[PDB]
């Protein structure tokens, strides 16, 4: 297995695969989300209507359980793999907990995950 | 086949009083129809104010003991104090349940002074449920003690009487009492009989003697 | 070890002023067979402790084994520490204890001589992990038909000379040889002292047949 | 229990620790192990105490009926056969180890026989769980034609191995001294073993018991 | 003993199972049920060992679930049958089987309603009617007596009512009450309890 | 084990001139209470009781059949039974049934129908008898009882001093065994009366 | 060993005897067998003590951990599934426990029966223990879901007397908890002795 | 145990040693397993001490009344007889081993073996017990045709000697026994008197 | 699995016992009656294995019949329980023991009502109240809860009433309607049977 | 099987028969049972033939990579270790009877028993295998201090044609082999060379 350190702490005290990470953020579709009280809405930026395309198959937004869902701006492939795993930890919650999953609980799953790969040899 | 257990017999006491805790055991190991030793006494002093006693399987109370005797030392140096009585007790839970599957077969009977000062004793299983009591006993002669103490110390089954505390005089004999009378009927019983006391003072011994039969 | 195989019976041990002694047949039995007449089933350990063995002899060497190692290691120091008495009867009773609770023990029953600042050592250790001291030692059969004559002897002399001592001993390897039908009437004896470890070859004991014409009378 | 007996020059000695357990307890400190069969004739008993009794009590029985007809005085051989023979029919369910001894117009004997039905013929012999520590004391301290206390110590010394080195056996040392003209039929013989002094007190006062009915009647 | 039972019609699937939970002599639960929802289309009437049902049965529940929320839409129910029988046949070999019997109706907008029943070993059949448990062997002759592949639900539920009153008279096992559902284009619908007016 | 199918116990304890028998009152199977009121000391003459622990069936059954014997012997004898006699007669019976035993372990208490002499004695399922001037016991609280008995029983007593030690004993004891209790009963046999009466104790 | 619990319009109520026996020997009669596992959630001790008590203390350490989490007390169906799931694995091996978990979620009073066997239902009224069928008696002729709160307290105590009463293996004292919205309140803890001098007294 | 005897001339050889255990206690070191059956006829025991025992007084029984009846020495093949049909009959519920040798008027000296299954057969030597198994060999290898009442006697004693060494339930003394027409002579070999055989060493 | 229970009252006793003859999983008769008359004054309730309880029963029941033949008078239902013991004990050991658990129930024009219970060991008690089977163990309690040595045939009946509605309710066996009994004064009085409206 | 090995000045002997069975039938009649495990090194095997083939193959391939690695030949005493060693570690899983004999440069003749158990033991003579128990009398009685390399040859022979005559899992043709600083030759005895002892007659 692959041990390298990958993200690691520069002299000023910067992790600079995280602030690269964040670029690929930066270059992404834009993304917006508003907080009502009736209705959350969120909208995807720049879908690049190709037309030649087909909708469908590259909405940046996407539901994660039946409380919850997520837009996302970035890398599209890393996205994919963090949105199936937040899906399948919301079937889990519910196997060794009987409640639902909640609204920050998968939100701070997903941050976990997250700032994992920015502490894990290899990754 | 093979047996991973043998039973050296021995039982066990401890009383719990306002200042004070006592700790007694026969000294007899045994096996079979046979005596190992007549000098093996079943108290071990912790620290300076928690004894343990142990009954059972001699092979498991001696690794269980010194399994106890490392964890302090390692609990001192991981929180610079040493282990309050019950602490020590709610470690010994933990540690018989670790061989859940495969038992320590141990009748474990702790006897000490609580953080207030007062007198505290608890029994276990060999599995670790437990909990503190005034007085109790393990072990062979168990079920002979027991009944003599529920009425002596618990004033059962007595009307009319009066609940005064036990004084640590009339304790020191309440145990000497029961561990002679069950040396007269439990073949693993006797030999001698040492007892431990605990106080603010500290811990200190007394050999009395029993029947060599 | 399941099943024991080529074993050795009892082994005595009694500790007297300025030493202890033990003392073992040099019986290797398979079953009811004396089939191997001449081995010793008594090690030195070091020279202030040395180990007597009951049970199978097979177990009995690999200890002798990992004991010599042991002590060879020590040595390569030469750090002016050396393995006490005690110290090598507390190891055996990790090791037998941590043999038995894997379910594969060493079949064996022990005793440990030794003599160190004075003071006499003798240890007992159980397969089990059963582990004790005391002034004196019987495994086997020698429970039974040894241990009662030398306690016998100890509740009314406490302290024995290393002649005294030799004398109950040799008594013993009598009784054990009259009626433990898995002995032989050919022994060694060791023997610890500020001096050391000393072993001493092919013994027999004087026995008396003399009952045996008492028949019809 | 621990029973044994040895042949002296004069006559026999059978010994007995008194200690009766219902498993791991001691329920008699004072069991008489050592039974009576014929006026010379005397049977110490190990293993099942009913059987040890009524076997013992049989054969005696039948010895009083046997020398109350021949007129003459009962043998030792005859109480071994007959003993032998019953407990070997029941192919070994009698559990009743026994040390027979009595003195003759043959002179004294003593029989060691097993539940299954064999005997043995010694000099000195040993049953029960404290037999192999009893005979340990024999084996080393044996002499043919002992003065009667030459022997009558050494087997309460035989008995006394038993007595602290099994815990089936406890409790005093019985003894029964039978020769060409004496029986002495030692009860408490030694008495090695005493309850340790009360450090208390509990005597129940009248009172301290609530009771909830009374029933009296008079007698005459 | 739990029972479970299930009849096909051309149209919507009817199923039931009894509320009890028994343990030793008592029953420890009045209102017990046996059926889990998988889909909007699925159930899964799930009996057997005290653990290894509700365990499995949430666990091929989830699953179904996840599967949902990774394509967008739902199994078919004659897919979900292969799934759960797939686990289950290969678990039975492994050191966590589960011994569990039981019934997967559910209504597919393109195939029709089905019913299937499996075996604790993982055998997988389709049928127009099946049941489980003991009341099985006194109610599956009725079933084959008065079935129909027409059966209306009006008949179905009738159908259904003589095997429970059945158990009521010939089964030796209390078996008070029965919670009753129907499959069909429109989803699982509840359904009253079949109950006996016993104190 | 068979002997504690019903559970019980019973104790009898020596005076000076008097003698004391109690047993505890229950009657169950297994876990199961079944009645409060089961008799286990039978009056076999007066000032000689015995008391019966063990089995229900065969309690009831060795009592009975040794009255069967007991009335017989006083009509064919002129006389009423010896204590060390009637020990003698249940031996006999017991042993009968050596290879199929009635599972019962008799205590017999009582005083000395032409004499002061207080007796008491138990016995084995197969009639060994054990006679000491103390106590005895038998049921599934041995251990318990003997507990009590070393440390509460003093040599000379009058039967007042009798009574409180005998019911101190049971109570306590029967109350560390699980399938004794329900109430205990106590008899105090002297050369004049019989004192008869049941304790005040726990119900659990 | 008898317990139970049941809930009503008052919350869930919770009683249980304290006798520990070792075969026929009474090994104890002061076990607390109404396992405090928070100030919200109570846990019920039958089967055996050592792997009843190991558990649910593990639940306790599990529960405030979940709490600290999520700044959320867990809810009644999530801790007794979190011991349920605890459980299951060693389904086989000889675990013994036999235990109601009590409490007051976001959706009321909560009573769940949890095996070692692999049960897990929520249920109005529950008895475990070897006397348990004698206590289900009484108070099934009594229970109410709306008996008053006093009413309740003697239902449950009265029910674990009764059962101490036939089986032999429950006695001691008779302990009873309240489980009340904001937590759970010890009501009584009396002897067997005094209630019978009361019950017929 | 281990029993032997031998066939001479005029008469016969017999051994046996005498320990006699219960498990690996020796509850007798002295034992005397050469049992009279009749004024001339001896018998070896090995197996259960209680079953040999009771079925040589049964035999010495039957056999004593015979010989009254005939007035007349009884014949060895008799005596064994008497012992086969026991053993063969009971064979299930006795644990005998037995050898039976002795002086006949009418046919001399004989030697038969009645071992576990009850069967009977006669023999120039015979060997039987535990410890006979170790001493096949040897006694294959030594046996000779035409020895004599010394040569023979010295012979099981050697026999008994190897056997009594290598077998744990086997040891104690070695009791010898010689019948012929004249009487019986019984000896004993205590201690020294015991053949020996160096233990081999480097 | 066959339930038995009865009440003493100050002047008579009610007795009660289920209907069914179980068989594997079904209940193979609807109305089986557990009772069986002795005299005019006793009814012995037995339970137990196959071919035991009749046989037994029938074989007591004879020979009280006989008594009466012999010597005119009937027998008390105290001496028929020690009878019937008796026989029962003596058996025990034999070569046919009978495995059998019953409930005797008499009236003595001079002793009053009595209840006997009886262990298939033959243990011998007498009591106010007593039952037989599993649901002895759901029911005891209700008694020892609600019997009053002076309870009245009317709240008896009700007694009764309570420990059967248990059974329809915690008990897991079928058990719909049970036999039902009085004696007092004027010998063995019927009584409709209490009965459950079960399918 | 009968296996045996004696030592005599400058080497050993080794004596083996040639009986393998499964049950009551002989698999093989001419089983070769001394197997060479280094130029002057031998064993013999008896118990689980799968077992001592495998383990011999083993030891084999152990001791000749010890000597090329060492460039030297290989101590008997160790040969015998590496049996010791598989035999003691996997006691439970082998059913091995093994006696060692070789001729060592440094210790000359050698012969070490390892049994069942997997002790190891050196011996002046070793026997093992079924077959053993019915010659250690005679063995006993027989074995001399200073036999020579016929003496020795021969005594096994006796032995070994003894012990095939009383046990049936022992039998065939006496395979024998001599080792000594020379080398090591290898010789058979079928039928008549085979020692003989008549059956005893009348
Ligand atoms: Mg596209
Ligand atoms: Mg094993
Ligand atoms: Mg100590
Ligand atoms: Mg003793
Ligand atoms: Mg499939
Ligand atoms: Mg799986
Ligand atoms: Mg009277
Ligand atoms: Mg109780
Ligand atoms: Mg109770
Ligand atoms: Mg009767
Ligand atoms: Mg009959």
């Amino acid at each position: 297995s692959y041990d390298r350190a990958i993200t690691v702490f520069s002299p000023d005290g910067h992790l600079f695969q995280v602030e690269y990470a964040q670029e690929a953020v930066k270059k992404g579709s834009t993304a917006v989300g508003v907080r009502g009280r009736d209705i959350v809405v969120l909208g995807v930026e720049k879908k690049s209507v190709a037309k030649l395309q087909d909708e469908r198959t590259v909405r940046k937004i996407c539901a994660l359980d039946d409380n919850v869902c997520m837009a996302f701006a970035g890398l599209t492939a890393d996205a994919r793999i963090v949105i199936n795993r937040a899906r399948v930890e919301c079937q889990s919650h519910r196997l060794t907990v009987e409640d639902p999953v909640t609204v920050e609980y998968i939100t701070r799953y997903i941050a976990s995950l997250k700032q994992r790969y920015t502490q894990s040899n290899g990754r | 086949r093979f047996s991973p257990y043998v039973f050296n017999g021995g039982t066990i006491l401890a009383i719990a009083g306002e200042d004070f805790a006592i700790v007694a055991s026969d000294t007899r190991l045994s096996e079979g129809f046979s005596i190992h030793t007549r000098d093996s006494p079943k108290c071990y002093k912790l620290t300076d104010k928690t004894v343990i006693g142990c009954s059972g399987f001699h092979g498991d109370c001696l690794t269980l003991t010194k399994i106890i005797e490392a964890r302090l030392k390692m609990y001192k140096h991981s929180n610079n104090k040493a282990m309050t009585t019950g602490a020590i007790a709610a470690m010994l839970s933990t540690i018989l349940y670790s061989r859940r599957f495969f038992p320590y077969y141990v009748y474990n009977i702790i006897g000490g002074l609580d953080e207030e000062g007062k007198g505290a004793v608890y029994s276990f299983d060999p599995v670790g449920s437990y909990q503190r009591d005034s007085f109790k006993a393990g072990g062979s002669a168990s079920a002979m003690l027991q009944p003599l103490l529920d009425n002596q110390v618990g004033f059962k089954n007595m009307q009319n009487v009066e609940h005064v505390p036990l004084s640590l005089d009339r304790a020191m004999r309440l145990v000497k009492d029961v561990f002679i009378s069950a040396a007269e009927r439990d073949v693993y019983t006797g030999d001698a009989l040492r007892i431990c006391i605990v106080t603010k003072e500290g811990i200190r011994e007394e050999t009395v003697s029993l029947r060599k039969d | 070890t399941q099943n024991p195989m080529v074993t050795g019976t009892s082994v005595l041990g009694v500790k007297f002023e300025g030493g202890v002694v033990i003392a073992a047949d040099m019986l290797g039995s398979y079953g009811s067979l004396a089939r191997f007449r001449n081995i010793s089933r008594i090690m030195r350990v070091n020279n202030s402790t040395m180990l007597g063995a009951s049970g199978d002899y097979a177990d009995f060497q690999y200890l002798k084994q990992v004991l010599g190692q042991m002590v060879i290691d020590e040595e390569l120091l030469g750090d002016g520490h050396s393995y006490s008495p005690r110290a090598i009867h507390s190891w055996l009773t990790r090791a037998m204890y941590s043999r038995r609770s894997k379910m594969n023990p060493l079949w064996n029953t022990m005793v440990i001589g030794g003599y160190a600042d004075g003071e006499s050592f003798l240890g007992y250790v159980d397969m089990l992990g059963v582990a004790y001291e005391a002034p004196s030692l019987a495994t086997g059969y020698g429970a039974y038909l040894a241990q009662p004559l030398l306690r016998e002897v100890l509740e009314k002399q406490p302290v024995l000379s290393q002649t005294e001592a030799r004398d109950l001993v040799e008594r013993c390897m009598r009784v054990l040889y009259y009626r433990d039908a898995r002995s032989y009437n050919r022994f060694q004896t060791a023997t610890v002292t500020e001096k050391g470890v000393e072993i001493e070859g092919p013994l027999s004991t004087e026995t008396n047949w003399d009952i045996a014409h008492m028949i019809s009378g | 229990t621990t029973i044994a007996g040895v042949v002296y020059k004069d006559g026999i000695v059978l010994g007995a620790d008194t200690r009766a357990t219902e498993g791991m307890v001691v329920a008699d400190k004072n069991c008489s192990k050592i039974h009576f069969i014929s006026p010379n004739i005397y049977c110490c008993g190990a293993g099942t105490a009913a059987d040890t009794d009524m076997t013992t009590q049989l054969i005696s029985s039948n010895l009083e009926l046997h020398s109350l007809s021949t007129g003459r005085l009962p043998r030792v051989v005859t109480a071994n056969r007959m003993l032998k023979q019953m407990l070997f029919r029941y192919r070994g369910y009698i559990g009743a180890a026994l040390v027979l001894g009595g003195v003759d117009v043959t002179g004294p004997h003593l029989y060691s026989i097993y539940p299954h039905g064999s005997t043995d013929k010694l000099p000195y012999v040993t049953m029960g769980s404290g037999s192999l520590a009893a005979m340990a004391v024999f084996e080393d301290k044996f002499r043919p034609d002992m003065e009667e206390e030459e022997a009558k110590n050494l087997v309460s010394e035989a008995i006394a191995a038993g007595i602290f080195n099994d815990l089936g056996s406890g409790s005093n040392i019985d003894l029964c001294v039978i020769s060409k003209n004496k029986l002495d039929f030692l009860r408490p013989y030694t008495v090695p073993n005493k309850k340790g002094t009360r450090l208390g007190r509990y005597r129940c006062e009248k009172g301290t018991t609530a009771v909830l009915t009374e029933k009296i009647t008079p007698l005459e | 003993m739990e029972y479970l039972i299930g009849i096909q019609g051309p149209d919507y699937v009817l199923v039931a199972s009894d509320r009890v939970a028994a343990s030793n002599i008592v029953q420890m639960k009045d209102d017990h049920d046996k059926m889990f929802k998988m889909s909007e289309k699925i159930l899964l009437l799930c009996v057997g060992e005290a653990g290894d049902t509700v365990q499995f049965a949430e666990y091929i529940q989830k699953n179904v679930q996840l599967y949902k929320m990774r394509n967008g839409y739902e199994l078919s129910p004659t897919a979900a049958a292969n799934f759960t029988r797939r686990n289950l046949a290969d678990c039975l070999r492994s050191r966590t089987p589960y011994h569990v019997n039981l019934l997967l109706a559910g209504y597919d907008e393109h195939e029709g309603p089905a019913l299937y029943y499996m075996d604790y070993l993982a055998a997988l059949a389709k049928a127009p009617f099946a049941a489980h448990g003991y009341g099985a062997f006194l109610t599956l002759s009725i079933l084959d007596r008065y079935y129909t592949p027409t059966i209306s639900r009006e008949r179905a539920v009738e159908l259904l009512r003589k095997c429970l009153e059945e158990l009521q008279k010939r089964f030796i096992l209390n078996l008070p009450t029965f919670s009753v559902r129907i499959i069909d284009k429109n989803g699982i619908h509840d359904l009253d309890n079949i109950s006996f007016p016993k104190q | 084990s068979i002997m504690s199918y019903n559970g019980g116990a019973v104790m009898a304890m020596k005076g000076k001139n008097c003698v004391a028998i109690a047993a505890d009152r229950r009657f169950g199977i297994q876990a199961q209470l079944v009645t409060t009121d089961f008799q286990k000391i039978f009056p076999m003459g007066d000032r000689l009781y015995i008391g019966l622990a063990g089995l229900a069936t065969d309690v009831q059954t060795v009592a009975q059949r040794l009255k069967f014997r007991l009335n017989l012997y006083e009509l064919k004898e002129g006389r009423q039974i010896k204590p060390y006699t009637l020990m003698s007669m249940v031996a006999n019976l017991l042993y009968e049934k050596r290879f199929g035993p009635y599972y019962t372990e008799p205590v017999i208490a009582g005083l000395d129908p032409k004499t002061f002499k207080p007796f008491i004695c138990s016995l084995d399922l197969i009639g060994c008898p054990m006679v000491t001037d103390d106590f005895v016991v038998s049921g599934t609280c041995a251990e318990q009882m003997y507990g009590m008995c070393e440390s509460l029983w003093e040599p000379n007593m009058d039967p007042d001093h009798l009574f409180e030690t005998i019911s101190q004993a049971m109570l306590n004891a029967v109350d560390r065994d699980a399938v004794s209790g329900m109430g205990v009963i106590v008899h105090i046999i002297e050369k004049d009366k019989i004192t008869t009466r049941t304790l005040k104790a726990r119900m659990d | 060993t008898t317990t139970l619990a049941f809930k009503f319009r008052h919350g869930v109520i919770v009683a249980a005897d304290s006798r520990a026996t070792a075969g026929a020997y009474i090994a104890s009669q002061t076990v607390k067998k109404v396992i405090e596992i928070n100030p919200y959630l109570l846990g019920t001790m039958a089967g055996g003590a050592a792997d009843c008590s190991f558990w649910e203390r593990l639940l306790a350490r599990q529960c405030r951990i979940y709490e600290l989490r999520n700044k959320e007390r867990i809810s009644v169906a999530a801790a007794s599934k979190l011991l349920a799931n605890m459980v299951y694995q060693y389904k086989g091996m000889g675990l013994s426990m036999g235990t109601m978990i009590c409490g007051w979620d976001k959706r009321g009073p909560g009573l769940y029966y949890v095996d070692s066997e692999g049960n897990r239902i929520s249920g109005a009224t529950f008895s475990v223990g070897s006397g348990s069928v004698y206590a289900y008696g009484v108070m099934d002729r009594g229970y109410s879901y709306d008996l008053e709160v006093e009413q309740a307290y003697d239902l449950a105590r009265r029910a674990i007397y009764q059962a101490t009463y036939r089986d032999a293996y429950s006695g001691g004292a008779v302990n009873l908890y309240h489980v009340r919205e904001d937590g759970w309140i010890r009501v009584s803890s009396d002897n067997v002795a005094d209630l019978h001098e009361k019950y017929s007294g | 145990t281990t029993i032997m005897a031998v066939q001479f001339d005029g008469g016969v050889v017999l051994g046996a040693d005498s320990r006699t255990t219960t498990g690996s206690y020796i509850a007798n070191r002295v034992t005397d397993k050469l049992t009279p059956i009749h004024d001339r006829i001896f018998c070896c025991r090995s197996g259960s001490a209680a079953d040999t025992q009771a079925v040589a007084d049964a035999v010495t029984y039957q056999l004593g009344f015979h010989s009254i009846e005939l007035n007349e020495p009884p014949l060895v093949h008799t005596a064994a007889s008497l012992f086969k049909e026991m053993c063969y009959r009971y064979r299930e519920d006795l644990m005998a081993g037995i050898i039976i040798a002795g002086w006949d008027p009418q046919e001399g000296g004989q030697v038969y073996s009645v071992p576990m299954g009850g069967m009977m057969v006669r023999q120039s030597f015979a060997i039987g017990g535990s410890g006979s198994s170790y001493i096949y060999g040897y006694v294959d290898a030594t046996y000779r045709e035409g020895m004599t009442k010394e040569e023979c006697l010295q012979f099981t004693a050697n026999a008994l000697a190897l056997a009594m060494e290598r077998d744990g339930s086997s040891g104690g003394v070695i009791r010898l026994a010689a019948i012929a027409e004249s009487g019986v002579e019984r000896q004993v070999l205590l201690g020294d008197q015991i053949p020996k055989f160096a233990v081999a060493t480097l």
